[PDB]
């Protein structure tokens, strides 16, 4: 019951929680809570499930939590606005890429190896394979989400067209954004053109 | 948020009764509002919880010339609610003119409703196109909202008037109607009779009271499009995220739906998304291509058919649509709805923006321009007379209406990459 | 299996041997025949049901012999880059990626993920790895599936040169067609015929090879019911294929491939020929018409 | 590819309505078209394959006066297709100028089934030679697919008028209908009523509803001749690989039909051989020699025997070709139907070209020129007379006919090395 609302409630209800950061203290978290990032988050574990899931574990769900916060960030913040024309479709053009972004991370990624995680975990018989088939979903979730190596040829790009998320939503010049956007498809294009397997089901288009 | 709904005029009152008793039936709740214990969900959103769990639902009732509102007031689900709200011609100018005079008590409604909220997500109304009643007035409290409150959201579901030409002042009705629906409206979910009346002749033989199929029909899918609001989903449960995608453009916002089975009474992902490519099972009727596409699934889902069933969309072709830029279909899953017989077990719901639908509107501007050349289908009434001593309101609408046409024809073109 | 319910009556035969002061090998044998008869027979009775021996079987033949042949004649519809020499870095998944996509269009788009290409022409190193239930199969070896590549890369030739040839039958589409076409100066005795003629008997001959072995293949599964038999049957089935075939190494096997370069090469005169013009298109076609003169010539050494 | 089925006039419609009744009971399909789960095949050539694999066929349906249209339209297997395609003398010039004002929206349709279609194999027609309102109209859209694709291929079905000799303007009509079915087509499949007349006399002892049984052993052969199309083979499953062997030649390209049983209701391949060896199991009417023999088995056999047939019949000589070439008979199996009692087991058919069929030819030859050296015969009807005021066209199709009837008398000789 424990892990199954650690993985539902994040990896909704966190929506209205970080809404509330676009518009900081470490207390006005908590009673948000309790009824260039990079958060504070503790919550009451009991002891006989804390002896069996490890303390590292929860700071590899932090890592994935936070990127996830800002895959959401850029969701929103292009997406509550109300030559001239001209401004509307680097709307368009860029409202597209971070959606078929955020459909690739959360159900392709958190929702099928999540649903095969919970198949898993209920043909457990022993406490010894258990803690073995969590450590086994997080050595994937690790993979899947590229996070040990090779990540300063990934994530970068990833971070960086999260600038685009300020750039355009601060703007109300217009050549300028397409000049870095093609660069900077284009390098991730020439990256991502190597492909371990699953890697081309984001490269549809 | 929480979304408010609003009812007004014969027909809207109609599916919003039907959508109240569509909610009462889905979810386990008596007809006066107490929970079963045999039940979970969210009802926050259009409905209001009370401490015996009395969801009374967030539906303010305007009537004018009531006789079926009589048959709604006297009713097993009329102790469902009562907020207390219901305060008393087939014109446009007419029902304009008396939603003007009455604009106070019913925006103290409205403001009352609003502090019954603590926060605010958007309005739905229920409105029929040149309803009579709801014609006109319906305008005028569309431009109340919008003169009031800029930070909301407005959603109409409403159809189009089809009876196959006594009336003759309804194109201009509707014209009228429409001009404040592309001007002072965000979003606008539009339905034609005729569809309707295709899959009530295929999948039934009534033809006599086909207003209650209709009704059904109009239930199924208010609940469709609102399920990963009421089912708890993880994505788009607020209304703007849904609309975000849709719509790039203020004037072209008019969505378009469908829905999997005609008869309702396995199918696989590939199936109904190829049913769903229909316009046959799309309940509105050169090359028009969409601009976005949206689909939610609801049934027993395989989740690795899903990739298979878009590798091979893809292959296929089977849909034509290229506005000028990389805007493309999006699928998404809600709950299998329980508490119900969950037969026809996996159904989907289809959400787009495609040109075609101008088509239709052309059809009426061919009507009303024609009916303008002659200029003798106004009748002469008083209201309009009043309204507008010349009569220019009509021309105005036109040019809206010609600079939307042509708004429509332009989005068509892979050269809409400029004026979008 | 019925082996541990008999294991008491085995062991008590061999006890009882070595009680025995004498030894014989006509009593040991019967003893060793006996044990081997319930082995077999359990493997037999496991292998045709559960295992499914005979479809399985229908399948290899589908994807190895050419059994079926819609999908890889619409693969060589959406596969031609593989007439040049491969980059052996693209290409590899690439046929994977055509093969899967014409899968898509029709016929196998539920499961049977299991084949998947293998490539080191581009018809001349491609091959093919197809997955069995190798646990449960001890019959299907690599050696076997090495034998099986062998016969589809014989048969793919034959496939392709013949699919070219009909396709550069355009003659009677548009040229012919409504024109009267000067005689030996446009027309070209319209040899087209005459090479596919010899390969189109050629593919009769092997049709009746895989038929005729294939369904007393079928036949002699059913008939034995011990593993040992099935066994002689498979090696048969493998070798008169293989020698009957004429893919085995002898002159015969070298004139025919020598056969299909002549009918690849005048496949290659025809396509860019177009549009009915003389470009010295004729100092070709009479090195062509020589070659296979005397190749007809190689035909009767054969015959001899 | 994919093949596009058409059907045009009288006759047409009704042949292409049995055909379609048979591929219905003979796969495992409903009349509606739902697929039966006690059924594996493919029938996506002549059949577009739907989400409830509703297998719709490719078959665009023309019609011009209609009486029997209306029978085919009212039937319980009107549910199986409506791909909204109908459109509205006894005269070839007549048919002829009727199709040509028509000839852009049924090019439309034409254009909406091509882009049906991903890939494309060829064009079958249902027509009737000098059948009324069918003569005419059917050489006027071979015109204009010839104009149109050259890359594709047309197979024709189609009967040879004889009603033993009021309409003397018919071998006018037939005349005309053939110097297009020469020039513009690649492949004819020809028959006569009279050699059907002898089988079905012979078989049955019905005389008057003798087009139903005529239509019942048409659907039979079309059947056959699809099987290896519609049962998956692995040779000749393209039809230009079927018709290749047969055609060296433009104009010399009519083939000629045989079926095993005459009545329907062990064998072995030499009984059956031999039997095929018959004009009397063929369906079509100096020594004439064949070009060019195949055969298409279909049953229960033996596949050794096969082998020593042949030998016997060399051995025996039971058939006389020789053109002039090393072009001989090519025999073939295909699969026993399932899903239908198989009774008569081994049953063949039979593809050639031979050219005894230009006798008949000439028959009709000295009939034309026998009304050509009167001129009382085409009765001076205007539509004939507004489309050739000359009447020219006729000659040029005499001198056409001239060159068809010497290709064929040179064709049986054994110098046809050149000139072929």
């Amino acid at each position: 019951e424990y892990l199954q609302a650690m993985r539902n409630f994040f990896l909704d209800t966190m929506y209205d929680f970080y809404t509330s950061i676009f518009d900081q203290n470490v207390s006005f978290l908590n009673v948000q809570l309790q009824e260039l990032d990079g958060l504070t988050l503790s919550y009451k574990v009991p002891w006989p499930v804390d002896i069996v899931i490890s303390l590292e574990c929860q700071k590899i769900y932090n890592q994935v939590f936070l990127l996830l916060l800002q895959i959401k960030w850029a969701k929103y913040s292009l997406d509550v606005l109300l030559q001239i024309h001209r401004m509307f479709l680097l709307r368009v053009k860029l409202m597209h890429f971070v959606n078929s972004l955020h459909n690739y991370i959360m159900t392709r990624i958190l929702h099928s190896t999540g649903l095969e995680f919970q198949h898993q975990v209920e043909e457990a018989k022993d406490l010894d394979q258990l803690i073995k088939i969590h450590y086994r979903y997080l050595s994937t979730i690790h993979d899947r989400c590229l996070l040990r190596e090779k990540v300063s040829f990934v994530k970068e790009a990833i971070m960086k067209v999260l600038n685009l998320a300020l750039m355009f939503a601060d703007g109300w010049s217009i050549e300028k954004m397409e000049s870095d956007f093609k660069n900077c498809h284009m390098f991730l294009v020439t990256i991502l053109n190597k492909a371990f397997p699953h890697l081309e089901s984001l490269a549809l288009s | 948020r929480e979304i408010i709904t609003l009812q007004l005029g014969q027909c809207g009152n109609q599916i919003g009764f039907e959508f109240w008793k569509q909610l009462c039936a889905e979810h386990g709740i008596s007809p006066e509002g107490i929970v079963e214990e045999f039940a979970t969900d969210r009802k926050d959103v259009f409905f209001y919880q009370a401490d015996d769990e009395h969801y009374i639902p967030r539906a303010v009732l305007l009537d004018l010339e009531p006789r079926v509102i009589h048959s709604i007031l006297n009713s097993p689900y009329a102790k469902l609610y009562n907020p207390e709200n219901i305060y008393l011609g087939n014109n446009w100018a007419s029902g304009f003119s008396q939603g003007e005079k009455i604009h106070e008590d019913i925006f103290d409604i409205i403001d009352r409703e609003a502090d019954g909220s603590d926060s605010l997500e958007g309005f739905v109304l229920c409105h029929s196109i040149a309803g009579g009643t709801g014609s006109g007035l319906g305008s005028y409290l569309l431009e109340r909202l919008n003169d009031r409150y800029p930070k909301k959201l407005v959603q109409t579901y409403s159809v189009f008037p089809n009876q196959d030409e006594d009336v003759v002042v309804q194109p201009y009705n509707s014209l009228l109607t429409l001009k404040r629906l592309t001007q002072n409206a965000d979003c606008v979910v539009v339905l034609d009779n005729t569809a309707l009346n295709r899959i009530a002749t295929d999948r039934l033989h009534i033809q006599n009271p086909s207003f209650s199929q209709i009704n059904q029909l109009v239930s199924t899918i208010m609940s469709a499009s609102t399920t990963t609001l009421r089912y708890p989903g993880y994505m788009n449960n607020d209304l703007i995220g849904l609309i975000a995608s849709l719509i790039p453009t203020p004037r072209l916002h008019f969505l378009m739906t469908g829905y999997t089975p005609l008869t309702t009474d396995k199918t696989t992902v590939l199936d109904v998304m190829r049913r769903l490519l229909q316009p046959k099972n799309v309940m509105v009727s050169t090359n028009h291509c969409y601009i976005a596409i949206l689909n939610i699934i609801q049934g027993e889902v395989d989740p690795t058919q899903v990739h298979k069933s878009l590798q091979r969309i893809r292959e296929r072709k089977l849909a034509n649509f290229i506005p000028w830029g990389p805007a493309s279909i999006q699928v998404a899953l809600s709950r299998k709805s329980p508490y119900l017989p969950s037969a026809h077990r996996v159904s989907g719901l289809m959400m787009a923006n495609h040109t075609s639908i101008s088509s239709l509107f052309e059809r009426t501007c061919r009507q009303y321009d024609k009916l303008r050349k002659r200029e003798a289908f106004l009748e002469q009434f008083r209201k309009e007379d009043m309204f507008k001593d010349n009569f220019d309101e009509m021309d105005t609408s036109r040019e809206i209406v010609q600079q939307l046409i042509d708004e429509y024809h332009a989005a068509t073109r892979p050269d809409y990459i400029s004026w979008g | 299996s019925i082996l541990k319910n008999q294991e008491d009556t085995f062991a008590a035969e061999l006890h009882r041997l070595k009680q025995q002061p004498l030894f014989s090998l006509v009593d040991f044998e019967q003893v060793v025949d006996r044990i081997r008869s319930t082995v077999a027979e359990h493997l037999w009775k496991l292998m045709v049901e559960e295992s499914d021996l005979l479809g399985q079987l229908k399948i290899i033949k589908d994807f190895y012999l050419l059994g079926r042949g819609e999908l890889f004649q619409a693969f060589i519809d959406t596969a031609q880059h593989m007439l040049k020499t491969p980059p052996t870095a693209v290409t590899e998944h690439d046929v994977n990626v055509a093969f899967q996509q014409s899968a898509h269009k029709v016929l196998l788009d539920d499961d049977n993920l299991l084949p998947l290409l293998h490539l080191t022409s581009g018809w001349a190193a491609l091959g093919l790895s197809y997955k069995v239930q190798w646990p449960l199969h001890i019959l299907f070896t690599p050696a076997v599936l090495e034998k099986y590549n062998v016969v589809f890369k014989y048969l793919l030739s034959v496939r392709r040169v013949q699919a070219e040839l009909q396709h550069c039958w355009a003659l009677q589409m548009q040229r012919k067609h409504l024109k009267s076409n000067q005689t030996d100066a446009i027309k070209w005795r319209l040899r087209n015929h005459m090479a596919f003629l010899v390969d189109n008997l050629q593919y009769y001959l092997q049709v009746d090879v895989l038929e005729s072995q294939f369904s007393q293949l079928l036949h002699q599964i059913n008939s034995t019911r011990d593993f040992e038999s099935i066994r002689l049957a498979h090696d048969h089935f493998l070798s008169n294929l293989l020698a009957q075939s004429f893919i085995l190494l002898k002159p015969v096997f070298h004139c025919l491939n020598e056969i299909l370069d002549l009918c690849h090469s005048f496949c290659s005169l025809v396509s860019q020929n177009l549009g009915p013009l003389d470009e010295r298109g004729a100092a070709q076609l009479s090195i062509l018409v020589k070659g296979f003169s005397r190749q007809s010539s190689l035909l009767f050494k054969i015959l001899s």
